[PDB]
């Protein structure tokens, strides 16, 4: 059975379980029906943001918190009625409109996607703000040793 | 050791008013001292009281040590690093002291509650079990640690008296 | 006979005990169909300084 | 007056009746302690509130319990 | 108008959206959560006599019954995201 | 019946002696159940392998500078040395990543041997008692011999290299000179490089 690490409420039916939940946070079915809908949402949403920030940051150079900056509502409106349409459905069918592999690896590829995003998050936050994440890859790429994050005095305290 | 400025404190060892408080006492000391002929014992034991007070301003201003406006020393106490004898250092030796007291007294409690008589013991100490308990005390926190992990530290809920609300 | 017998000891149930959730020794039990039948004797001394009282069969537990 | 109420948890050893400065309690014949007697509070209109009979009361908690209540000459303990 | 055209659209907007959106979730909440209850039963049903349900709240020829409360509820919603936006766009250009 | 560090008294009853080291030495007794007993069997294990290799690489390069063939630091200052290949923070997340991951399958193997190579997946671990894996760990591999034996002669090698490196710690704490250079300088005056001119100079 595939594990987050090798001889350790959670079955296999969910999609690409690896026992790992430290936390328990899963133990509760009703919650854990929750979770699993909500991991689903978070991933989806980060695939796409991922995608959106290589581009954006990338995109004249620059960052992706560069090009962020009424104007609200006409995005507003129409996640409004698509969350909405999503909610009102049933457990299990809510999901797709219109096989088990495929879900396999889309949860893991958007998990990476997920943990990916939030380094960016945090990344920018711990970086003054003047290079994206494209381009702090790009630093590690040109001297990984010497601009790791210990090198960052931000991320970590004693310089 | 030079101690860089925090918190708006600069390091006493180049502080002028630490070097002002130093002067006061010693002057005061001096004006003390006068009054003595120099062969007599007050004499004596007052410049030996100069002494003690220039080489303890000079080991405050060797330590690290950050003065105020007051000119008197100011402890971080915030866990930085360049002032860890201040707080932190003393605070484990006193966390490790501490809980070898507690844990003497809890391991000697414990063993004189299977006496035949509990209470009796409990005032007329048992001496040279008291001191083996005191001394097996010493690894306080991995013993502590074995019964936190092996449940036997806390007593169950069931077996405690409680009020009856 | 009914209750604990002699001797064992037994959890006090009765919330206003001064020994609630206390384990103390029977000493007897009154068989002649008294509300509290079970004489429990304690190791420790409550408010009054007694060692011992009545409970009822519900109110020990062993 | 005040109130003293008796609780079947009585085992009769009369110490409250025997501690009763005023003579408030008295030993009854009952049949659910082993002594055979419970005690009781007829004279109600007398007790001070001294709770002499709680303090003499063997029995965990207490058989005899005496609530202060409304304060009369006698409650009051008065000469005057 | 500038104001005008913003101001109605947005009033207009929040009204289709509470009559078709959040409508049947709005009124699955009233169902779920009862009227208000004093000790198991109603203001009303204890004896507070001014905590009677009004009557107009129901007379409505709404396929959704979008009653007058609603209308006001969300003409309200609509007033404050219109001039939330008004202020906040004078504020992006004068200041 | 075991060799007994106290010869007059009795071994305790928590120390059975067939244990690797086992001369009834507990007097503050932490033995107890045998269940914290084996969590430190593993201890005392990992802390003699990693003193022994401690103490010969805190005198490795004080033997090669005082001889003067490599002209290194002291080990106390060696993490001040600098010239490393990247900062001290640097290489040290990376020294701590790497080592999260073996320290963490010994636990694994602390809790379960059985449990804990899937980079070559031909390459397994023969099973073995816990603390002593041997296989790809012990590429000599000459067990055929005797073997408490040498689990013996490791443990009590292990035993003298951590009071040996504790020792030396108190000493450049006391001294602030390398070990090898205390250990020459005990050598050139005994009477007077001893202990009693010990002064905690700097911990
Ligand atoms: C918000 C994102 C999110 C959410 C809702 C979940 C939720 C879930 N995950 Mg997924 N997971 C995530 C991110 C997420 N995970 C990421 C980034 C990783 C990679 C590090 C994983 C790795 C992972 C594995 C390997 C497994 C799960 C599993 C689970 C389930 C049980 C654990 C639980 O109850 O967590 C609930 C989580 C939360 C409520 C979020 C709390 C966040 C805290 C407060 C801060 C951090 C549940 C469906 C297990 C499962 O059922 O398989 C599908 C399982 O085996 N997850
Ligand atoms: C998708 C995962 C991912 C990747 C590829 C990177 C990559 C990078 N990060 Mg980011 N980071 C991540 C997640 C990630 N991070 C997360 C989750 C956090 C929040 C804890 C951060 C917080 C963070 C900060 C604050 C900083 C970086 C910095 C950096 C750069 C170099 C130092 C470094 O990697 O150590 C940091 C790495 C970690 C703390 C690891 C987080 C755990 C990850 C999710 C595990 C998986 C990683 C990877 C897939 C494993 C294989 C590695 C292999 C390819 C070599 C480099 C561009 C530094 C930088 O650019 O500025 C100098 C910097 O200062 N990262
Ligand atoms: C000159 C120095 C000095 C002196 C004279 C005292 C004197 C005292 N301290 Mg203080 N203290 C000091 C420095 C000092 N302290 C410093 C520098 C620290 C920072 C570490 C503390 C932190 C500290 C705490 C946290 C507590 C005390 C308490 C006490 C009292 C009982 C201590 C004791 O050993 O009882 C004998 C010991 C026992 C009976 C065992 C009881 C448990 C001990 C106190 C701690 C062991 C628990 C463990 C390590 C987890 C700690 C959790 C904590 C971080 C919250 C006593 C009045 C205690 C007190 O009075 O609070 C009500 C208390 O709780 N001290
Ligand atoms: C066996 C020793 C022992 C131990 C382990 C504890 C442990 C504890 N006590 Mg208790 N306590 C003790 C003795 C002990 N106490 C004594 C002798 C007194 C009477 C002065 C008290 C009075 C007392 C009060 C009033 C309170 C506590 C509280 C606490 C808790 C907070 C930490 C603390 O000790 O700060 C309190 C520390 C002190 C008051 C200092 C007194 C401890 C002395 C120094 C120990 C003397 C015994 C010594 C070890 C010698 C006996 C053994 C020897 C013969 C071998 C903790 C559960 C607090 C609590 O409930 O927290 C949740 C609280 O409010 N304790
Ligand atoms: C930290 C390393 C360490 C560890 C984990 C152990 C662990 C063990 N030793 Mg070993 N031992 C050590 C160091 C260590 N010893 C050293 C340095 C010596 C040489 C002086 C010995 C000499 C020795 C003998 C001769 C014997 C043992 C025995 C034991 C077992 C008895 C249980 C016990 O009380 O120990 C648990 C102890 C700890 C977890 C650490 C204690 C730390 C102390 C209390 C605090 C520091 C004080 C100190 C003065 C500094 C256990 C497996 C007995 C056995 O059965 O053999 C296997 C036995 O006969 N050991
Ligand atoms: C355990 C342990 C640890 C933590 C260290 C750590 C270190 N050793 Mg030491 N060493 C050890 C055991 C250990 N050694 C053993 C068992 C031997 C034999 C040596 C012999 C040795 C030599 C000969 C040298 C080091 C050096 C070093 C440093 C650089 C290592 C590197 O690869 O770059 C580093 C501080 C080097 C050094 O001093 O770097 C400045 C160096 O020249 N070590
Ligand atoms: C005095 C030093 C000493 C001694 C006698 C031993 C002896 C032993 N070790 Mg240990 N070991 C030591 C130091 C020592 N080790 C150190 C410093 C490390 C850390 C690098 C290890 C790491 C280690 C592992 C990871 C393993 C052993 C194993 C073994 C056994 C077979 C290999 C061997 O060395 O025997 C040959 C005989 C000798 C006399 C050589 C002594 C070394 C000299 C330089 C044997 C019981 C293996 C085992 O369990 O075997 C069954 C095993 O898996 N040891
Ligand atoms: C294998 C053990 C071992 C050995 C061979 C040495 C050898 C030496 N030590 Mg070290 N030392 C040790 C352990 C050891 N020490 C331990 C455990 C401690 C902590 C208590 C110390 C603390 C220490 C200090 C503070 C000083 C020395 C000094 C010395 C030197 C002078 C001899 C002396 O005064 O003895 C001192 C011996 C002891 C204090 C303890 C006895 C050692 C063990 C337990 C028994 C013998 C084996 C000599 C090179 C001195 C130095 O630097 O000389 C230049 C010095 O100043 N030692
Ligand atoms: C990582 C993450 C959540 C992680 C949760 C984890 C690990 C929880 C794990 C646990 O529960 C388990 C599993 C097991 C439990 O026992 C214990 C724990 C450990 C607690 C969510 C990411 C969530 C990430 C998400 C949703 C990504 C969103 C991306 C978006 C919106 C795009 C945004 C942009 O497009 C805009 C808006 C504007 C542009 O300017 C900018 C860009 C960036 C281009
Ligand atoms: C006839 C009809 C129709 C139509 C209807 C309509 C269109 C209606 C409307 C209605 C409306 C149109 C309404 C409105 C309302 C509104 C309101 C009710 C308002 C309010 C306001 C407010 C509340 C305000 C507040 C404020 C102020 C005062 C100032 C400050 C700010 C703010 C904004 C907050 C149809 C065809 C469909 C159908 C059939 C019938
Ligand atoms: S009340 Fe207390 S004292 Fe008075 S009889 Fe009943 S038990 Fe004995
Ligand atoms: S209170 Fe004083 S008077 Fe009233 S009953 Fe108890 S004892 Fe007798």
């Amino acid at each position: 059975r595939p594990m987050w690490f090798p001889g350790a409420h959670l079955r296999g039916d969910l999609p690409c379980d690896y026992g790992f939940d430290p936390l328990n946070l899963g133990e509760k079915p009703d919650n854990l029906a929750r979770y699993r809908e909500a991991e689903l949402m978070h991933a989806r949403w980060a695939m796409m943001g991922v995608a959106g920030a290589v581009g954006v940051e990338i995109a004249g150079q620059g960052d992706w918190a560069s090009a962020q900056p009424a104007v609200i509502g006409v995005n507003g409106v129409l996640v409004a009625f698509a969350e909405s349409q999503r909610q009102a459905a049933t457990g299990e069918a809510r999901l797709y409109p219109g096989f088990e592999t495929l879900k396999r690896k889309e949860l893991a590829n958007g998990r990476v996607a997920m943990m990916a995003f939030f380094g960016i998050m945090a990344q920018h936050q711990a970086d003054p703000s003047g290079p994206g994440p494209v381009k702090q890859l790009a630093n590690h790429l040109a001297d990984p040793w010497h601009v790791n994050v210990c090198t960052n005095p931000s991320a970590i305290p004693w310089l | 050791r030079d101690v860089q400025p925090y918190a708006g404190l600069t390091p006493c060892k180049t502080s002028k008013a630490f070097a002002k408080r130093e002067k006061t006492e010693l002057k005061a000391l001096e004006k003390r001292l006068k009054k003595y002929d120099p062969e007599s014992a007050p004499a004596l034991a007052l410049q030996a009281t100069m002494e003690k007070t220039k080489t303890r301003f000079a080991n405050y201003g060797e330590s690290g040590l950050l003065c105020g406006k007051d000119g008197l020393p100011h402890l971080i106490v915030d866990g930085n690093l360049e002032h860890l004898g201040e707080f932190a250092i003393p605070g484990l030796g006193f966390l490790y002291v501490a809980g070898w007291i507690g844990y003497a007294g809890r391991s000697y409690i414990q063993e004189n509650k299977t006496a035949s008589k509990p209470t009796e013991g409990e005032i007329i100490i048992d001496v040279p079990k008291a001191l083996g308990l005191m001394f097996q005390a010493g690894a306080w926190p991995l013993l502590a640690g074995l019964e936190l992990k092996n449940g036997t530290l806390t007593a169950p809920e069931s077996e405690i008296t409680v009020s009856p609300r | 006979q009914v209750g604990p017998p002699r001797g064992t000891m037994v959890k006090i149930l009765r919330p206003e005990s001064y020994w609630f959730n206390d384990y103390g020794k029977v000493i007897s039990v009154d068989q002649t169909g008294v509300r509290y039948p079970v004489v429990v004797r304690f190791e420790k001394v409550n408010y009054a300084g007694v060692s011992t009282n009545n409970y009822a069969l519900d109110e020990v537990e062993y | 007056s005040h109130a003293v109420k008796i609780y079947d948890t009585c085992i009769g050893c009369t110490q409250c009746v025997r501690a009763c400065p005023t003579d408030v309690l008295e030993m009854v014949p009952w049949d659910g302690c082993k002594a055979g007697q419970i005690a009781s509070a007829p004279r109600t209109e007398d007790c001070v509130g001294c709770k002499r009979c709680e303090a003499a009361c063997p029995t965990d908690f207490l058989s005899v319990r005496v609530y202060l209540g409304s304060e009369t000459t006698r409650s009051m303990g008065l000469a005057y | 108008d500038d104001v005008n055209v913003v101001m109605s659209a947005s009033n207009a907007l929040a009204l289709y959206l509470g009559r078709f959106v959040f409508l049947p979730y709005q009124r699955a909440q009233v169902e779920r959560v009862g009227m208000p209850t004093q000790n198991g039963q109603t203001h009303f049903a204890a004896g507070d006599t001014r905590a009677e349900e009004a009557s107009f709240i129901t007379s409505t020829n709404d396929p959704a019954g979008f009653n007058l409360v609603d209308v006001f509820a969300w003409g309200s919603i609509g007033h404050a995201i219109g001039f939330l936006a008004l202020a906040s766009q004078s504020a992006q250009q004068m200041l | 019946t075991q060799p007994m560090w106290f010869p007059g008294m009795d071994a305790p009853q928590h120390l059975k002696g067939e244990l690797p080291g086992d001369y009834g030495f507990d007097p503050l007794n932490l033995g107890k159940e045998p269940k914290d007993l084996e969590w430190y069997v593993q201890a005392e294990l990992q802390h003699g392998r990693w003193a022994m290799l401690g103490v010969a690489g805190a005198a490795a390069p004080e033997i090669l500078t005082k001889m003067g063939i490599s002209d290194l630091p002291n080990w106390h200052d060696a993490p001040n040395y600098q010239g490393y290949f990247t900062d001290a923070t640097t290489l040290f997340w990376v020294q701590m990543l790497m080592m999260n991951w073996a320290e963490v399958r010994r636990w694994q193997d602390m809790r379960k041997p059985g449990s804990v190579d899937p980079a070559f997946s031909g390459n397994k671990l023969p099973s073995g008692i816990v603390g002593y894996p041997g296989g790809i760990f012990d590429p000599l591999g000459y067990a055929k011999g005797d073997l408490n034996k040498l689990k013996a002669k490791e443990i009590a090698n292990g035993r003298l290299a951590m009071v040996a490196f504790a020792g030396i710690m108190v000493q450049y704490d006391h001294t602030g000179v390398g070990p090898v250079a205390n250990l020459v300088a005990h050598m050139s005056d005994p009477a007077h490089n001893n202990v009693f001119q010990a002064k905690f100079i700097g911990f």
